């Protein structure tokens, strides 16, 4: 009765029957800005079903030798939908998000994908004194792959990102990973265009395996922003 | 207190202190704008606001922009006052500016 | 447009103003970057004198 | 209205106008009013509990700041050749030399204030052997009255004036100048002359001028000589202000009157205190993406 | 901490919240209804 | 104290001095769609302050042989900022609109402007037997212009067409008019690119004159979306 | 119901239709010095109507290059009437001050004049260590002319000289300005031939302009002084 | 559930368990929750009344440490001729130049803090006389304002800017920083950049920069050089954290980001954090009697 | 002992004895029965 789970946001929906008990980051719910935390004193849009609604991203191929994936939050989302045109016509955002990981496979596969929403995941380059620059962190819907997820690809380590908000995808056990992800920033809106509130990683820690006769094995990431408020009505910057 | 809008060349003393409007033959035509940077060197720094304001490092707070019109009690016109919030470029045509 | 009279001058001077709201807020004292002296003002040295 | 101010003002949530007869964002600058114009009548507005303090732009909080009024290097040997500060100075106290106070100061018409003076002094061997813990006395000096001139002066004995006696390895001598104006407030401007005659300095109310600092060693000459820098600070306290003013633009020139000349182009120059840009169309700092 | 006898001597006195604005930002005596001036 | 006005919608601001006693369409106020007159079951986007905002279109020049201008609405609207993202995006859409149009010259000019909203005007064409085309209809953001304003391109009659929502902009009497309509269809949403509930038509029923030095003399619109919502959320169609 | 006044003071009058809502500095009345203010203890003269009355100045002609002119007070009276009469005779003066700036044109004139009342206006002088002399600051009735209105004639600036209390004449506006000052001073009396508390400055913001024949525009100022007190009875020094 | 928790927690006694339906040492890690397996569970137990503290793993105990920040050594002497620090430096301030302060504060990703500055001062003689007891001044100049370009300079006046004059002689200086962040917490990490256009700095956001340290020596050059090491500690307090990390493994590279390289060889090398053992049966430092 | 006029002056605060671990190591809203968590 945790292993089935249905997902209502607006049109969408999502059902999956190999659950395992939906992560809330750090016990907290997504919320509208309250008006004792509240800085912008324009009116803001709340969109609501136009934009808190599940957007599926592009599937990307799990494989043997796969290092991981990551996106970044709102940048994967800044060109999809509603969401989208209201990022591109406000200065300023605000939102939760329900990201949900989908992963299937047969009963003789095996592997383990650590799902892990990391706050603020400010990336370091590899053997370089350059910091990294705008189009290595700004992958929009794409995302882009870990170098080196062994250390996070910031010099810590993959085996202490279990302190981050995470699920695992156990193909022996689920085929789907919940995280419910509040808004988490130092400031109560930001500007979207320039800043992550959230990174989403996927990472291989016990690699794919089978010695059935193989399929490709996706792994499809879907992402419900959620309470989105936008302030600073403008022209769209594109 | 008054924004110094005409900090140009050509501009001298208190021609700086006011924004010359002419008749156009062009619709929807930009007549100013106005860099909101009290902290570099703009039309915002030598008013009361600017220069108090430059004593400290942070600020908040909304702001108001007064424009007194000083044509004859003839003249007549419309005008539009856009604020932009940052993020892209300065709108240079009014269909952009107005949003 | 600005649309005048042939006796009106054609062209006309607005003067813009700002203020601030009383939401405002100042914080983090400086000194000025409006007020900068290299040497001692005249008759500074007077004051010794 | 006079109100208690602790925090920025709260905005209230607004909504949808179309009201005949009312336009807030209409004024009239000519009555010399600022605009009224609410937020909440420009613009559809939330509602925001602000909680931004106000206390650190309270004039006690933007004047209470010790500045240096003073700086004066002088010698510290055997003046017997001498033509200069022989082991003392003499210094007529203004808050005009350092810019950065005066034109604090200068923002208001009117200052009630107590002075905190801090007296800081250092020492160079001038050109090594060791910096000596000389003593120096600080005398307070009424405006014109009779100041010494020889470091070895009876003068110096003090008998109704105020010295400090303080060292340079202790702490900085501090003591506090009440507010002592015969007036209720010191004149920051002065719109007039000091005199009854007409050869009398304009702008300079000597009511308004603290006294003479009279500063000497104490100490006998060493046999080497030394320099000796004493730095005056002043802090303003428990203080009244009264009309504000346009802030100063152009360079100051001197102490003793408000004379300006600009600087040779803008920023700060008589034609152009704001420096230029291409057009009033053009910004000056576009992002462009 | 203050053990002088002459109150000068105190510290610096940072709890004068009063303000009024209006005698610089409307001194008309007329109030002017937020409706034109006019 | 019906000459002055102010009009505060989202962001936007309209102030006229000269205004003579906005017309609200048939008595009429524009409100949302209530729940026993609605029809589609999904839950509505209601952008609000991000669409129910002042849109100011391209000002036309008035000139001495000009016949007259038209602008059919949602269409004039369906490219600008949110509202026209909105439409995009959404199979359906309703609302009111808030018409200002503004036209200003000197105390020795003379004109009168008809400034009339026009529900449903099926435009016919002159000298044939067929019917107008899709450009012929459908331009826009820039409008239009009258071939017969006299017969209001319809074979009906300009003397006439007082009975529908109208103001006058006498250049004697006022510089502005206003117009507030009310949904007005025989379904409560419609398709907003295929169906035009309303055209603001501009007539020089007296044309400009002066025997003053000349200027440029513009009419400018702008044109206010009210109660805005939108239905049956899916890619944008562009 | 503010455009029109009418001023009484004494045996003077003033009536204007194109006023627009006096300014009282500081939201300050004038008032006679009260008993726990005073420091001169002989009884004051208070001569009432026989100084407290308007006074015009000799007006100036507003012209094309003009930078603007002051006054000094009560410099500017010191010679004018009783009140220069009583100013002659006694050591010590009080008062406060109405005055009345007028400038009218035409319909088809525009101009922009800054009227404001400077309290201790000290002048500078331009490009010089000297200070201004006794001839450069005490012009009397005829007042002097700004050198370089844009800084005040003190390093300072026009710009944010609107935080001293000011009224405009703007020719499309009003044609009358009306300032109410009270004693502005750090000591209750003042010695009336060495120091001026305030100065009139009325500086053009906006030139005169127009396309009519031309014709002399005037400046002209009233200045009623308010609640006049005189101490310490002598000669007169003349 | 949020409680005070002051001491570690009790053991309850256990006796032998046998139940259907109950397994309280499976777990499922799949769902992101740590086991909640206890040892009255898994293990036969005691009785235990735990009365072991747990104040000093608090994050303000953990965190209100003086570290080091910053380290400058300077020449104090006659620099007529020299290309460096000519008797001042600033310092732009930051708490990332120093591992042990750099790693700790990493641990989390928002900080909210007062910062303690102590400012120790020592002095050399340059390669003896005896050392001077010099007078400093430490300048707190705000992020991107103007700061003193000599020694000598007349931005030292300081008329709002907060200094500090502190000797050699005395005990280190000190004074309370505020939270000064624009925010409601300092963002130790950053994933975005500070500019509205593309070429800003990632990872820094210049809102949780204090601000510039300006330091000189306030007394002229003495005859002989000195050179001057000063040390500045911070101390954070008042301190609430948020979002725990996982600790920096490999070496610091650079002050402005999170690039990393690794040592050659295990430990704490890019491929391997843990130094190797033979094989995952060989036992370290097995007891062999 | 704190005798400043800014509270930020004060000595550490080392009396914040509340904690709530289950923000991190129970961020689901189905607590687990101490019983298989599936």
């Amino acid at each position: 009765s945790d292993r089935v789970l249905q997902l209502k946001l607006g049109n969408s929906a999502i059902v999956t029957q190999e659950a395992a008990n939906y992560c809330c980051a750090y016990g907290e719910w997504p919320n509208y800005l309250p008006d004792h935390e509240a800085v912008a004193i324009d009116k803001p849009t709340q969109p609501e079903t136009a934009t808190d609604r599940f957007y599926t991203l592009k599937s990307v191929k799990w494989e043997t030798g796969s290092t991981g994936w990551w996106w970044k939050l709102p940048d994967a989302l800044n060109n999809i939908g509603m969401f989208g045109q209201n990022v591109q016509h406000h200065y300023l955002y605000r939102s939760g998000f329900l990201i949900h990981v989908q992963c299937n496979a047969t009963k003789f596969h095996q592997g383990a994908l650590l799902v892990v929403a990391i706050p603020e995941h400010q990336r370091g380059a590899h053997n370089t004194n350059t910091s990294p620059g705008f189009d290595d962190i700004m992958k929009g819907e794409e995302g882009g792959t870990f170098n080196h997820p062994y250390v996070l690809d910031d010099g810590t380590s993959l085996a202490c990102a279990t302190i981050f908000p995470h699920q695992w995808i156990n193909l022996r056990t689920n085929n789907s990973a919940t995280i419910v992800l509040p808004w988490m920033n130092a400031a109560p809106m930001d500007f979207p265009l320039r800043h992550n509130q959230w990174t989403l990683a996927i990472i291989p820690v016990v690699p794919l395996g089978t010695r059935t006769t193989s399929s490709m094995v996706p792994i499809t990431v879907s992402i419900a922003p959620m309470c989105c408020e936008f302030n600073g009505l403008r022209h769209a910057i594109t | 207190s008054m924004m110094e809008i005409n900090n140009t060349e050509s501009a001298v003393g208190m021609e700086r202190l006011k924004v010359d409007i002419s008749a156009l033959t062009d619709v929807d035509q930009l007549l100013f704008n106005i860099p909101l940077d009290i902290q570099l060197d703009g039309p915002l720094r030598n008013t009361l606001v600017g220069n108090i304001s430059r004593y400290y490092t942070h600020w908040s707070g909304s702001l108001e922009m007064t424009f007194m019109f000083c044509g004859s009690f003839m003249a007549a016109g419309k005008l539009i006052l856009c604020y932009t919030p940052p993020g892209g470029s300065c709108p240079t045509t009014r269909e952009t500016a107005m949003l | 447009n600005l649309i005048v009279p042939s006796e009106s001058s054609d062209t006309c001077s607005l003067i813009g103003f700002i203020a601030a709201k009383d939401d405002f807020s100042l914080r983090l004292m400086r000194d000025s970057p409006d007020i900068g002296q290299l040497d001692h003002l005249h008759a500074a040295e007077a004051a010794y004198q | 209205i006079e109100s208690i101010i602790k925090t920025a003002t709260d905005t209230v949530k607004s909504e949808i106008n179309a009201e005949l007869g009312v336009v807030p964002s209409l004024n009239a600058v000519e009555t010399g009013a600022t605009s009224n114009t609410e937020p909440e009548e420009a613009i559809q507005t939330r509602t925001v509990i602000n909680q931004h303090g106000v206390s650190e732009t309270l004039v006690e909080n933007f004047l209470s700041r010790a500045a240096l009024v003073s700086k004066r290097s002088f010698e510290y040997k055997d003046h017997t050749s001498s033509t200069a500060d022989k082991n003392f100075f003499k210094w007529t106290i203004n808050t005009r030399s350092f810019v950065q106070l005066r034109r604090k100061l200068e923002l208001f018409t009117y200052l009630r204030f107590d002075a905190e003076i801090t007296i800081l002094t250092t020492v160079a061997v001038n050109g090594y052997v060791g910096l000596p813990d000389l003593t120096l006395q600080a005398m307070f000096v009424p405006t014109g009255a009779l100041t010494p001139e020889k470091q070895d002066s009876f003068h110096w004995q003090s008998g109704s004036n105020a010295s400090v006696f303080f060292k340079i390895s202790d702490p900085p001598a501090r003591i506090t100048i009440p507010f002592m104006c015969i007036n209720s407030a010191y004149s920051v401007f002065y719109d007039g002359f000091a005199g009854f005659e007409k050869n009398g300095l304009y702008g300079i109310n000597p009511a308004d001028t603290i006294g003479n600092l009279c500063v000497r060693i104490v100490n006998e000459h060493q046999p080497v000589g030394f320099t000796v820098t004493v730095r005056v600070y002043m802090k303003p306290k428990h203080i009244k202000a009264w009309a504000p003013r346009p802030p100063r633009t152009l360079p100051y020139m001197s102490i003793a009157n408000a004379n300006y000349k600009g600087k040779e182009r803008a920023p700060n120059a008589l034609s152009a205190i704001i420096g230029n840009r291409d057009s009033v169309k053009t910004m000056p700092h576009n992002i462009v993406n | 901490i203050n053990f002088y006898k002459d109150s000068y001597a105190a510290s610096a006195s940072k709890q004068d919240f009063s303000q009024d604005p209006s005698k610089f930002t409307e001194p008309v005596v007329e109030g002017l209804k937020a409706a034109p001036v006019l």
